[PDB]
RNA sequence: UUGGAAUACAGAGAAGAUUAGCAUGGCCCCUGCGCAAGGAUGA
RNA sequence: AAGGUAAGUAU
RNA sequence: AGCUUUGCGCAGUGGCAGUAUCGUAGCCAAUGAGGUCUAUCCGAGGCGCGAUUUGCUAAUUGAAAACUUCCCAAUA
Protein backbone atom coordinates (compact mmCIF):
# COMPACT_ATOMS: atom_id res chain seq x y z
CA UNK A 1 0.00 0.00 0.00
CA UNK A 2 1.14 3.53 -0.27
CA UNK A 3 0.78 4.21 3.85
CA UNK A 4 3.41 2.85 5.72
CA UNK A 5 2.90 0.12 7.57
CA UNK A 6 1.86 0.31 11.14
CA UNK A 7 4.68 0.30 13.05
CA UNK A 8 5.86 3.05 10.98
CA UNK A 9 2.92 5.25 11.78
CA UNK A 10 3.24 3.95 15.63
CA UNK A 11 6.76 5.96 15.26
CA UNK A 12 5.69 9.19 13.67
CA UNK A 13 2.94 9.31 15.82
CA UNK A 14 5.38 9.24 18.96
CA UNK A 15 7.72 11.73 17.41
CA UNK A 16 5.24 13.99 17.48
CA UNK A 17 3.88 13.70 20.72
CA UNK A 18 7.28 14.17 21.93
CA UNK A 19 8.14 16.80 19.31
CA UNK A 20 5.13 19.07 20.05
CA UNK A 21 4.73 19.11 23.69
CA UNK A 22 1.77 21.35 23.11
CA UNK A 23 -1.19 18.17 23.12
CA UNK A 24 1.25 15.45 24.53
CA UNK A 25 3.89 14.97 27.31
CA UNK A 26 3.46 16.16 31.24
CA UNK A 27 3.36 19.73 30.58
CA UNK A 28 3.21 22.00 27.95
CA UNK A 29 6.56 23.67 27.57
CA UNK A 30 6.68 24.95 23.70
CA UNK A 31 5.83 24.16 20.18
CA UNK A 32 9.24 22.89 19.03
CA UNK A 33 10.49 22.46 22.69
CA UNK A 34 12.74 18.71 22.67
CA UNK A 35 11.34 18.36 26.13
CA UNK A 36 7.45 19.20 27.08
CA UNK B 1 -10.59 3.90 -6.94
CA UNK B 2 -7.38 6.01 -8.08
CA UNK B 3 -8.07 8.52 -10.79
CA UNK B 4 -6.17 7.30 -14.48
CA UNK B 5 -2.91 8.21 -15.18
CA UNK B 6 -2.72 11.30 -17.92
CA UNK B 7 -0.64 9.65 -20.26
CA UNK B 8 -0.12 11.52 -23.56
CA UNK B 9 -2.77 11.51 -26.43
CA UNK B 10 -2.38 8.72 -28.96
CA UNK B 11 -4.40 8.97 -32.09
CA UNK B 12 -6.06 6.91 -33.93
CA UNK B 13 -3.48 4.41 -35.56
CA UNK B 14 -5.87 3.82 -38.75
CA UNK B 15 -8.99 5.43 -39.28
CA UNK B 16 -11.01 2.69 -40.12
CA UNK B 17 -14.71 2.65 -41.30
CA UNK B 18 -15.96 1.41 -38.12
CA UNK B 19 -14.45 4.14 -36.25
CA UNK B 20 -15.35 6.49 -38.90
CA UNK B 21 -19.05 5.58 -37.79
CA UNK B 22 -18.19 6.33 -34.38
CA UNK B 23 -17.32 9.60 -35.52
CA UNK B 24 -20.33 9.87 -37.63
CA UNK B 25 -22.32 9.07 -34.68
CA UNK B 26 -20.74 11.02 -32.39
CA UNK B 27 -18.61 14.37 -33.01
CA UNK B 28 -18.67 17.97 -33.54
CA UNK B 29 -20.76 18.37 -36.77
CA UNK B 30 -23.36 19.99 -35.37
CA UNK B 31 -20.97 22.63 -33.58
CA UNK B 32 -18.82 23.27 -36.58
CA UNK B 33 -22.27 24.60 -38.34
CA UNK B 34 -22.68 27.10 -35.67
CA UNK B 35 -20.11 29.77 -36.63
CA UNK B 36 -18.58 31.39 -33.75
CA UNK B 37 -17.26 34.09 -35.95
CA UNK B 38 -17.68 37.68 -34.99
CA UNK B 39 -18.07 40.52 -37.26
CA UNK B 40 -15.51 43.54 -36.57
CA UNK B 41 -18.06 45.80 -36.45
CA UNK B 42 -20.29 46.40 -34.07
CA UNK B 43 -23.71 44.15 -34.00
CA UNK B 44 -27.24 45.26 -33.71
CA UNK B 45 -27.70 44.37 -30.21
CA UNK B 46 -26.70 45.84 -27.42
CA UNK B 47 -23.52 45.48 -24.77
CA UNK B 48 -25.19 43.03 -22.90
CA UNK B 49 -27.95 41.57 -24.86
CA UNK B 50 -26.39 37.63 -23.77
CA UNK C 1 11.67 40.37 -68.38
CA UNK C 2 13.68 37.48 -66.76
CA UNK C 3 14.33 37.01 -63.22
CA UNK C 4 17.34 34.50 -62.45
CA UNK C 5 17.44 32.34 -58.92
CA UNK C 6 17.49 33.58 -55.57
CA UNK C 7 20.46 32.15 -53.48
CA UNK C 8 20.55 32.31 -49.75
CA UNK C 9 22.99 31.54 -46.90
CA UNK C 10 22.43 28.56 -44.59
CA UNK C 11 23.24 30.39 -40.96
CA UNK C 12 21.00 27.23 -39.37
CA UNK C 13 23.29 23.85 -38.80
CA UNK C 14 26.58 25.60 -40.50
CA UNK C 15 29.78 24.36 -38.40
CA UNK C 16 31.75 25.98 -41.31
CA UNK C 17 32.26 29.37 -39.81
CA UNK C 18 30.79 31.81 -37.24
CA UNK C 19 29.96 34.37 -39.40
CA UNK C 20 27.06 33.77 -41.80
CA UNK C 21 28.78 32.92 -46.05
CA UNK C 22 28.31 35.60 -48.08
CA UNK D 1 22.95 0.83 -51.25
CA UNK D 2 22.60 -0.94 -47.88
CA UNK D 3 24.48 -4.44 -47.98
CA UNK D 4 23.87 -4.72 -43.94
CA UNK D 5 19.99 -4.42 -44.53
CA UNK D 6 20.11 -7.09 -46.61
CA UNK D 7 22.26 -9.56 -44.29
CA UNK D 8 19.09 -7.90 -42.02
CA UNK D 9 16.77 -9.04 -43.72
CA UNK D 10 16.97 -12.82 -42.05
CA UNK D 11 14.90 -11.70 -39.46
CA UNK D 12 11.15 -10.37 -40.70
CA UNK D 13 9.55 -9.24 -37.75
CA UNK D 14 11.07 -6.12 -38.02
CA UNK D 15 10.25 -3.00 -36.19
CA UNK D 16 10.80 1.02 -36.12
CA UNK D 17 12.19 2.89 -32.99
CA UNK D 18 11.35 6.40 -32.30
CA UNK D 19 12.06 9.14 -30.28
CA UNK D 20 15.78 8.10 -28.89
CA UNK D 21 18.42 10.19 -27.56
CA UNK D 22 21.18 10.79 -28.92
CA UNK D 23 23.23 9.51 -26.34
CA UNK D 24 20.44 7.83 -24.80
CA UNK D 25 20.24 4.81 -27.51
CA UNK D 26 23.09 2.02 -26.55
CA UNK D 27 23.44 -1.23 -27.54
CA UNK D 28 23.41 -1.94 -23.61
CA UNK D 29 19.83 -0.30 -24.20
CA UNK D 30 18.92 -2.59 -26.99
CA UNK D 31 20.31 -5.37 -25.06
CA UNK D 32 17.83 -4.44 -21.94
CA UNK D 33 14.88 -3.89 -24.65
CA UNK D 34 16.22 -7.65 -25.86
CA UNK D 35 13.31 -9.62 -23.87
CA UNK D 36 12.61 -12.33 -26.62
CA UNK D 37 15.40 -14.83 -26.70
CA UNK D 38 15.34 -14.47 -30.48
CA UNK D 39 18.31 -12.45 -32.13
CA UNK D 40 17.95 -8.58 -32.09
CA UNK D 41 19.27 -5.63 -34.32
CA UNK D 42 21.03 -2.80 -32.61
CA UNK D 43 21.24 -0.73 -35.75
CA UNK D 44 20.51 2.90 -35.51
CA UNK D 45 20.78 5.80 -38.16
CA UNK D 46 23.43 8.49 -36.78
CA UNK D 47 25.95 10.67 -38.40
CA UNK D 48 28.92 9.44 -40.55
CA UNK D 49 31.12 11.79 -38.80
CA UNK D 50 29.69 13.12 -35.14
CA UNK D 51 27.98 9.72 -34.47
CA UNK D 52 25.11 11.54 -33.00
CA UNK D 53 21.94 9.38 -33.79
CA UNK D 54 18.82 10.77 -35.31
CA UNK D 55 16.56 8.85 -33.40
CA UNK D 56 15.45 6.06 -35.75
CA UNK D 57 16.42 2.52 -34.95
CA UNK D 58 15.27 -0.91 -35.92
CA UNK D 59 15.06 -3.73 -34.02
CA UNK D 60 14.75 -7.39 -35.75
CA UNK D 61 13.26 -10.52 -34.55
CA UNK D 62 12.37 -14.04 -36.54
CA UNK D 63 9.40 -14.15 -33.90
CA UNK D 64 6.41 -12.80 -35.08
CA UNK D 65 4.31 -13.43 -32.03
CA UNK D 66 7.46 -11.92 -30.20
CA UNK D 67 6.65 -9.04 -32.47
CA UNK D 68 3.07 -8.58 -31.11
CA UNK D 69 3.76 -9.29 -28.11
CA UNK D 70 7.11 -6.40 -27.49
CA UNK D 71 4.63 -3.84 -30.01
CA UNK D 72 2.49 -3.46 -26.42
CA UNK D 73 5.11 -4.45 -24.45
CA UNK D 74 7.62 -1.71 -24.34
CA UNK D 75 5.30 1.07 -25.98
CA UNK D 76 5.79 4.14 -23.98
CA UNK D 77 8.28 2.65 -21.41
CA UNK D 78 12.16 2.91 -21.80
CA UNK D 79 15.45 2.68 -19.67
CA UNK D 80 17.13 5.22 -21.08
CA UNK D 81 15.66 9.18 -20.89
CA UNK D 82 13.40 9.69 -23.90
CA UNK D 83 10.39 7.45 -23.80
CA UNK D 84 10.64 4.75 -26.70
CA UNK D 85 7.91 4.77 -29.95
CA UNK D 86 7.06 1.83 -31.81
CA UNK D 87 5.91 1.74 -35.30
CA UNK D 88 5.47 -1.07 -38.04
CA UNK D 89 8.48 -0.57 -40.23
CA UNK D 90 7.10 0.18 -43.46
CA UNK D 91 10.72 -0.50 -44.61
CA UNK D 92 11.09 -1.24 -48.61
CA UNK D 93 13.94 -2.32 -50.89
CA UNK D 94 14.55 -0.58 -54.10
CA UNK D 95 13.12 -3.73 -56.05
CA UNK D 96 9.55 -3.46 -53.87
CA UNK D 97 9.97 0.39 -54.97
CA UNK D 98 10.12 -0.50 -58.66
CA UNK D 99 6.95 -3.32 -58.17
CA UNK D 100 4.97 -0.51 -56.84
CA UNK D 101 5.86 1.87 -59.79
CA UNK D 102 4.67 -0.70 -62.30
CA UNK D 103 1.65 -1.39 -60.27
CA UNK D 104 1.05 1.65 -59.70
CA UNK D 105 -1.36 1.89 -62.87
CA UNK D 106 -4.29 0.32 -61.50
CA UNK E 1 -2.35 11.71 11.36
CA UNK E 2 1.02 12.00 9.51
CA UNK E 3 0.51 8.13 8.16
CA UNK E 4 2.24 8.99 4.81
CA UNK E 5 5.73 7.54 4.23
CA UNK E 6 9.07 9.34 6.06
CA UNK E 7 12.54 9.32 5.29
CA UNK E 8 14.33 8.52 8.50
CA UNK E 9 17.41 8.77 6.94
CA UNK E 10 18.64 11.27 4.33
CA UNK E 11 20.78 8.95 2.23
CA UNK E 12 17.64 6.74 2.04
CA UNK E 13 15.30 9.63 0.79
CA UNK E 14 18.46 9.98 -1.74
CA UNK E 15 17.49 6.40 -2.62
CA UNK E 16 13.91 6.31 -2.72
CA UNK E 17 13.65 9.83 -5.34
CA UNK E 18 16.74 7.81 -7.54
CA UNK E 19 14.38 4.74 -7.30
CA UNK E 20 12.06 6.14 -9.58
CA UNK E 21 10.06 5.17 -12.94
CA UNK E 22 7.27 7.11 -14.96
CA UNK E 23 6.49 8.57 -11.35
CA UNK E 24 6.68 11.81 -9.73
CA UNK E 25 8.30 12.15 -6.47
CA UNK E 26 7.21 14.43 -4.32
CA UNK E 27 9.23 15.10 -1.23
CA UNK E 28 7.50 17.79 1.33
CA UNK E 29 10.84 18.45 3.53
CA UNK E 30 9.50 19.98 6.84
CA UNK E 31 8.79 18.66 10.01
CA UNK E 32 4.99 17.32 11.15
CA UNK E 33 4.83 19.35 14.43
CA UNK E 34 4.51 22.45 12.59
CA UNK E 35 0.75 23.54 12.22
CA UNK E 36 0.80 24.56 8.62
CA UNK E 37 3.10 21.57 7.62
CA UNK E 38 0.66 19.59 9.59
CA UNK E 39 -2.04 21.11 7.36
CA UNK E 40 -0.25 20.59 4.23
CA UNK E 41 0.73 16.82 5.29
CA UNK E 42 -3.41 16.16 5.49
CA UNK E 43 -3.85 17.52 2.07
CA UNK E 44 -1.19 15.25 0.80
CA UNK E 45 -2.67 11.85 2.41
CA UNK E 46 -6.12 13.12 0.97
CA UNK E 47 -4.04 13.36 -2.60
CA UNK E 48 -2.20 10.15 -2.07
CA UNK E 49 -5.25 7.91 -2.38
CA UNK E 50 -6.72 9.26 -5.59
CA UNK E 51 -3.13 9.51 -7.59
CA UNK E 52 -1.34 7.10 -5.98
CA UNK E 53 -0.67 5.83 -9.28
CA UNK E 54 1.70 7.76 -10.94
CA UNK E 55 2.42 10.13 -8.03
CA UNK E 56 4.27 9.09 -4.79
CA UNK E 57 4.48 11.20 -1.87
CA UNK E 58 7.36 10.41 0.65
CA UNK E 59 7.58 12.93 3.66
CA UNK E 60 11.12 13.79 5.33
CA UNK E 61 12.07 15.69 8.59
CA UNK E 62 14.60 18.52 8.34
CA UNK E 63 16.22 17.35 11.61
CA UNK E 64 16.47 14.08 10.67
CA UNK E 65 17.94 15.02 7.42
CA UNK E 66 19.72 18.33 8.25
CA UNK E 67 22.40 17.64 4.72
CA UNK E 68 19.69 18.48 1.86
CA UNK E 69 18.64 21.61 3.73
CA UNK E 70 21.60 23.78 2.21
CA UNK E 71 21.12 21.60 -1.26
CA UNK E 72 17.83 23.18 -2.06
CA UNK E 73 17.71 26.21 0.69
CA UNK E 74 15.57 24.62 2.74
CA UNK E 75 14.62 27.20 5.16
CA UNK E 76 11.24 27.65 5.28
CA UNK E 77 8.10 25.45 6.29
CA UNK E 78 5.84 22.94 3.88
CA UNK E 79 7.93 23.18 1.26
CA UNK E 80 7.78 20.92 -1.57
CA UNK E 81 9.98 19.85 -4.24
CA UNK E 82 8.47 17.84 -7.17
CA UNK E 83 12.36 15.88 -7.63
CA UNK E 84 10.29 13.60 -10.59
CA UNK E 85 12.15 11.32 -13.00
CA UNK E 86 15.96 12.53 -11.65
CA UNK E 87 15.19 16.17 -12.24
CA UNK E 88 14.10 19.01 -10.15
CA UNK E 89 11.16 20.32 -12.06
CA UNK E 90 10.59 24.29 -12.70
CA UNK E 91 6.65 24.74 -11.55
CA UNK E 92 6.30 28.40 -12.31
CA UNK E 93 2.86 29.49 -10.45
CA UNK E 94 3.37 33.53 -10.04
CA UNK E 95 5.98 33.21 -7.21
CA UNK E 96 9.55 34.29 -7.12
CA UNK E 97 10.71 30.92 -6.28
CA UNK E 98 9.27 28.71 -9.18
CA UNK E 99 10.86 25.46 -8.03
CA UNK E 100 9.12 25.44 -3.86
CA UNK E 101 6.01 25.22 -2.85
CA UNK E 102 6.29 26.36 0.73
CA UNK E 103 2.57 26.39 1.76
CA UNK E 104 -0.24 24.57 2.07
CA UNK E 105 -2.53 24.20 -1.08
CA UNK E 106 -6.22 25.64 -0.44
CA UNK E 107 -8.03 22.95 -1.70
CA UNK E 108 -7.27 19.57 -2.60
CA UNK E 109 -8.04 19.53 -6.27
CA UNK E 110 -5.69 22.22 -7.00
CA UNK E 111 -2.93 20.22 -5.85
CA UNK E 112 -3.79 17.31 -7.75
CA UNK E 113 -3.99 20.00 -10.81
CA UNK E 114 -0.61 20.76 -9.99
CA UNK E 115 0.62 17.41 -9.42
CA UNK E 116 -0.79 16.32 -12.75
CA UNK E 117 0.48 19.00 -15.02
CA UNK E 118 4.06 18.49 -13.25
CA UNK E 119 3.97 14.55 -14.42
CA UNK E 120 2.67 15.84 -18.19
CA UNK E 121 5.77 18.22 -18.63
CA UNK E 122 8.08 15.57 -16.72
CA UNK E 123 7.09 12.90 -19.01
CA UNK E 124 7.28 15.37 -22.19
CA UNK E 125 10.68 16.27 -21.09
CA UNK E 126 10.37 19.58 -20.39
CA UNK E 127 12.20 20.69 -17.18
CA UNK E 128 9.99 23.79 -16.84
CA UNK E 129 6.47 24.13 -16.73
CA UNK E 130 3.61 26.21 -15.76
CA UNK E 131 0.78 26.44 -13.81
CA UNK E 132 -2.94 27.21 -14.76
CA UNK E 133 -3.17 29.06 -11.58
CA UNK E 134 -1.45 31.89 -10.76
CA UNK E 135 -0.65 32.40 -7.31
CA UNK E 136 1.21 35.91 -7.11
CA UNK E 137 -2.31 36.68 -5.60
CA UNK E 138 -4.36 34.40 -2.83
CA UNK E 139 -7.26 36.06 -4.48
CA UNK E 140 -8.45 37.45 -0.72
CA UNK E 141 -10.59 39.83 -2.21
C1' U F 1 36.26 13.37 -59.71
C1' U F 2 40.88 14.40 -56.14
C1' G F 3 41.87 16.75 -51.21
C1' G F 4 40.10 19.12 -46.94
C1' A F 5 37.29 22.63 -44.30
C1' A F 6 33.06 20.31 -41.59
C1' U F 7 31.85 28.24 -24.32
C1' A F 8 29.60 25.62 -28.16
C1' C F 9 24.65 23.58 -29.80
C1' A F 10 19.86 24.44 -30.64
C1' G F 11 15.73 27.01 -29.08
C1' A F 12 8.94 27.25 -26.70
C1' G F 13 6.14 20.49 -29.62
C1' A F 14 10.27 17.44 -33.12
C1' A F 15 10.18 13.02 -26.65
C1' G F 16 7.58 12.84 -35.55
C1' A F 17 2.07 15.74 -35.07
C1' U F 18 -3.02 16.60 -36.94
C1' U F 19 -7.31 15.22 -39.80
C1' A F 20 -9.79 11.73 -43.10
C1' G F 21 -11.31 7.34 -46.28
C1' C F 22 -11.85 1.84 -47.63
C1' A F 23 -11.57 -3.41 -46.16
C1' U F 24 -11.70 -6.97 -42.18
C1' G F 25 -13.09 -8.34 -37.38
C1' G F 26 -17.62 -8.33 -34.22
C1' C F 27 -22.86 -8.12 -34.73
C1' C F 28 -27.17 -9.81 -37.77
C1' C F 29 -30.65 -11.02 -42.72
C1' C F 30 -30.14 -14.06 -46.81
C1' U F 31 -27.33 -17.78 -49.17
C1' G F 32 -23.44 -21.33 -49.37
C1' C F 33 -19.85 -25.09 -47.12
C1' G F 34 -19.07 -28.85 -43.51
C1' C F 35 -22.64 -31.66 -40.85
C1' A F 36 -26.40 -34.11 -36.68
C1' A F 37 -31.11 -35.84 -37.87
C1' G F 38 -36.14 -37.22 -38.60
C1' G F 39 -40.60 -36.82 -42.19
C1' A F 40 -43.28 -38.55 -46.39
C1' U F 41 -43.44 -39.55 -52.09
C1' G F 42 -42.14 -42.14 -56.64
C1' A F 43 -40.53 -46.02 -60.15
C1' A G 1 13.04 44.30 -1.18
C1' A G 2 10.33 41.57 -4.48
C1' G G 3 5.71 38.98 -6.86
C1' G G 4 10.37 39.42 -14.09
C1' U G 5 15.76 32.40 -13.55
C1' A G 6 12.50 29.31 -20.57
C1' A G 7 13.73 24.60 -20.71
C1' G G 8 17.06 20.91 -23.71
C1' U G 9 21.94 19.17 -25.25
C1' A G 10 27.16 17.37 -24.36
C1' U G 11 31.56 20.46 -23.06
C1' A H 1 -31.62 -41.63 -54.42
C1' G H 2 -33.89 -36.68 -54.23
C1' C H 3 -36.21 -33.21 -50.97
C1' U H 4 -37.08 -30.77 -46.14
C1' U H 5 -36.62 -28.89 -40.72
C1' U H 6 -32.65 -26.61 -37.67
C1' G H 7 -28.28 -25.07 -35.41
C1' C H 8 -22.99 -24.44 -34.81
C1' G H 9 -18.44 -23.28 -37.25
C1' C H 10 -16.72 -21.52 -41.76
C1' A H 11 -17.52 -19.03 -46.90
C1' G H 12 -20.51 -14.84 -49.62
C1' U H 13 -23.86 -10.80 -49.87
C1' G H 14 -26.87 -7.55 -47.16
C1' G H 15 -27.73 -5.01 -42.40
C1' C H 16 -27.08 -2.46 -37.91
C1' A H 17 -22.85 -1.61 -35.36
C1' G H 18 -22.89 5.16 -28.69
C1' U H 19 -30.31 3.39 -26.08
C1' A H 20 -25.21 -0.14 -30.57
C1' U H 21 -22.45 -4.38 -28.39
C1' C H 22 -19.35 -7.84 -26.10
C1' G H 23 -15.69 -8.87 -21.92
C1' U H 24 -15.91 -10.48 -16.76
C1' A H 25 -10.81 -14.15 -13.53
C1' G H 26 -17.63 -11.01 -10.39
C1' C H 27 -22.26 -12.61 -9.09
C1' C H 28 -28.02 -15.29 -8.72
C1' A H 29 -28.64 -20.70 -12.46
C1' A H 30 -32.77 -25.11 -15.15
C1' U H 31 -31.28 -28.45 -8.49
C1' G H 32 -35.15 -22.82 -11.25
C1' A H 33 -32.38 -16.71 -12.87
C1' G H 34 -35.47 -12.94 -12.21
C1' G H 35 -41.33 -10.39 -12.02
C1' U H 36 -44.76 -4.29 -10.33
C1' C H 37 -49.35 -7.26 -15.09
C1' U H 38 -50.57 -13.94 -13.84
C1' A H 39 -48.20 -14.82 -7.17
C1' U H 40 -50.88 -23.48 -7.37
C1' C H 41 -47.92 -17.47 -10.65
C1' C H 42 -44.38 -16.01 -15.77
C1' G H 43 -39.27 -19.13 -16.93
C1' A H 44 -34.39 -17.03 -18.11
C1' G H 45 -29.93 -16.40 -16.81
C1' G H 46 -30.65 -11.42 -13.22
C1' C H 47 -27.97 -7.28 -12.50
C1' G H 48 -23.13 -5.55 -11.52
C1' C H 49 -18.47 -4.65 -13.38
C1' G H 50 -14.48 -3.79 -18.06
C1' A H 51 -15.11 -1.16 -22.61
C1' U H 52 -16.18 -0.32 -27.80
C1' U H 53 -10.13 -6.11 -33.88
C1' U H 54 -6.61 -5.59 -37.51
C1' G H 55 -4.84 -3.87 -42.13
C1' C H 56 -4.49 -0.65 -46.59
C1' U H 57 -3.84 4.31 -48.08
C1' A H 58 -4.68 9.49 -48.63
C1' A H 59 -4.77 14.36 -46.80
C1' U H 60 -3.31 18.66 -43.38
C1' U H 61 -0.06 21.62 -40.37
C1' G H 62 4.99 22.55 -39.57
C1' A H 63 11.32 24.86 -41.51
C1' A H 64 11.82 19.86 -40.81
C1' A H 65 5.67 14.38 -40.61
C1' A H 66 11.82 10.80 -39.66
C1' C H 67 14.16 4.23 -43.68
C1' U H 68 20.66 3.11 -42.67
C1' U H 69 26.35 12.19 -46.96
C1' C H 70 27.77 17.50 -47.19
C1' C H 71 30.83 21.36 -49.05
C1' C H 72 35.08 23.84 -51.10
C1' A H 73 39.52 25.86 -55.22
C1' A H 74 39.87 23.97 -60.24
C1' U H 75 39.43 19.67 -63.29
C1' A H 76 38.96 14.71 -65.32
Amino acid sequence: EVYAPGLDIESSLKQLAERRTDIFGVEETAIGKKIG
Amino acid sequence: KPLPAPLDGQRKKRGGRRYRKMKERLGLTEIRKQANRMSFGEIEEDAYQE
Amino acid sequence: NVSQKRKYRQYMNRKGGFNRPL
Amino acid sequence: EDPSLLEWDADDFRIFCGDLGNEVNDDILARAFSRFPSFLKAKVIRDKRTGKTKGYGFVSFKDPSDYVRAMREMNGKYVGSRPIKLRKSMWKDRNLDVVRKKQKEK
Amino acid sequence: SYMLPHLHNGWQVDQAILSEEDRVVVIRFGHDWDPTCMKMDEVLYSIAEKVKNFAVIYLVDITEVPDFNKMYELYDPCTVMFFFRNKHIMIDLGTGNNNKINWAMEDKQEMVDIIETVYRGARKGRGLVVSPKDYSTKYRY
